[PDB]
């Protein structure tokens, strides 16, 4: 019983740490993706308005 | 051996031979059907999305600019509106410069295809795009991007579309 | 022609488990030719995913 | 070898009377009426099909030899999921396992089965380890 509950608690701890590492991996990836998207859209929009004014 | 198209106003047997040798096993031996053409369906990005919205197969983008240079992309998934990048690493950029060159995925990142309401773009790696086209299919741009490590696809970084076709393999 | 895929934990590390089996089955008793199989670092889901996948 | 084909000519009514009484006399009316378009068409078609079969065969064999490769490659990737997933279920959650490919020698199967059992029985058809078989007798 109670040592095997502690084994299950250790499996739960491993799942918690693993899925926390996956959430860090996902959010760090989606940060760099949305940096590429937002920078690219923002420069390309303003650059093209300047191009027509001149 | 030159593949069985239903038409084309941009391409020629010089280009069809050199393309049919590069396309992935996924489309080797299929007939090419014209999904969209600025020279037949009228010129807008909303039309290019609307005509692509029923597909479930790869496509070949073909562009001709105001310098008559032919370039484009082979894209594993249809051009559609998206909030994030999509497509898979068999996607590639190509250009007749006048040599045929092809820039297959470098392995560096997965920024293949994206499509806002007001532009369509391929590649990534900073503020760079391998190809970008505006809502009117009038202005566009190409820079070296780290997804493909391409050369500048047109003669100039900034180009004007003379006409554009999207083929599909069905 | 027939192959068996197997997989086993690294008894402390991966290399040990392969060498130990290869010694027994391939070096000594010559019952089968054998080599490593190169599955990549696939991204795990939560437990309720994997029990569906199997 | 058994029989001969011949003309008869008659008044246009008599076809039914004739073909009936011919069948009563065991003479067999070969039900055909001339049209040169159709007599040309037979000679077109058995050449045409013999031609179109040769047009299609080449592309069909290239399509099969390519899409057997693409469907075979897809099969080995599903084994590589199944070994992964089951090794994540049947061993501890911190991923530390090796997948191995074994190719058994002729008649040697029992000794190998016994050796694997001896190597892994402490982890407790069924086996005390992750296992899948890849066949290659595709032609049955």
């Amino acid at each position: 019983s109670d040592a095997d509950v502690q084994k299950q608690i250790k499996h739960m701890m491993a799942f918690i740490e693993q899925e926390a590492n996956e959430k860090a991996e996902e959010i760090d990836a989606k940060a760099e993706e949305e940096f590429n998207i937002e920078k690219g859209r923002l420069v390309q929009t303003q650059r093209l308005k300047i191009m027509e004014y001149y | 051996l030159p593949i069985l198209q239903s038409h084309s106003a941009l391409l020629e047997n010089m280009h069809i031979e050199q393309l049919a040798r590069r396309l992935p096993a996924r489309v080797q031996g299929y007939p090419w059907r014209l999904a969209y053409s600025t020279l037949e369906h009228g010129t807008s990005l909303k039309t290019l999305y609307r005509k692509s919205a029923s597909l479930d197969s790869p496509v070949l983008l073909v562009i001709k600019d105001m310098d008559n240079q032919i370039f484009g992309a082979y894209a594993t998934h249809p051009f559609r509106f998206s909030d994030h990048y999509y497509g898979t690493g068999e996607t590639f950029l190509y250009t007749f410069s006048p040599n045929f060159k092809v820039f297959k995925w470098s392995g560096e990142n997965s920024y293949f295809i994206n499509g806002d309401i007001s532009s369509l773009e391929l590649g990534g790696g900073g503020g760079r795009f391998g190809l970008w086209l505006d809502a009117d299919l009038y202005h566009g741009r190409s820079n070296s991007c780290s997804t493909f490590n391409n050369d500048i696809l047109s003669k100039k970084e900034d180009f004007i579309v003379q006409d554009l076709e999207v083929w599909t393999f069905e | 022609t027939e192959f068996w895929l197997i997989s086993a934990p690294g008894e402390k590390t991966c290399q040990q488990t392969w060498e130990k089996l290869h010694a027994a089955t391939t070096k000594n008793n010559n019952l089968a030719v054998s080599s490593k199989f190169n599955i990549p670092d696939l991204k795990v889901g939560t437990l309720d995913v994997l029990v569906g996948l199997s | 070898q058994d029989s001969y084909l011949c003309n008869v000519t008659l008044f246009k009514k008599a076809v039914d009377d004739f073909r009936h009484k011919a069948r009563e006399n065991k003479f067999i009316v070969r039900d055909f009426q001339y049209n040169e378009e159709e007599m040309r068409a037979d000679k077109e078609e058995m050449n045409r099909l013999s031609t179109d079969k040769k047009k299609q065969f080449g592309p069909l064999v290239r399509w099969l030899k390519v899409n057997f490769s693409e469907a075979f490659i897809a099969w080995i990737h599903i084994k590589a999921l199944r070994v992964f997933v089951e090794s994540v279920l049947r061993y501890g959650l911190p991923v530390n396992f090796q997948a191995m490919l074994l190719q058994p020698n002729k008649k040697s199967v029992k000794k190998l089965r016994e050796v694997l059992h001896e190597l892994y029985k402490h982890l407790d058809e069924y086996y005390p380890y992750v296992y899948y078989k890849i066949d290659c007798n595709l032609l049955e």
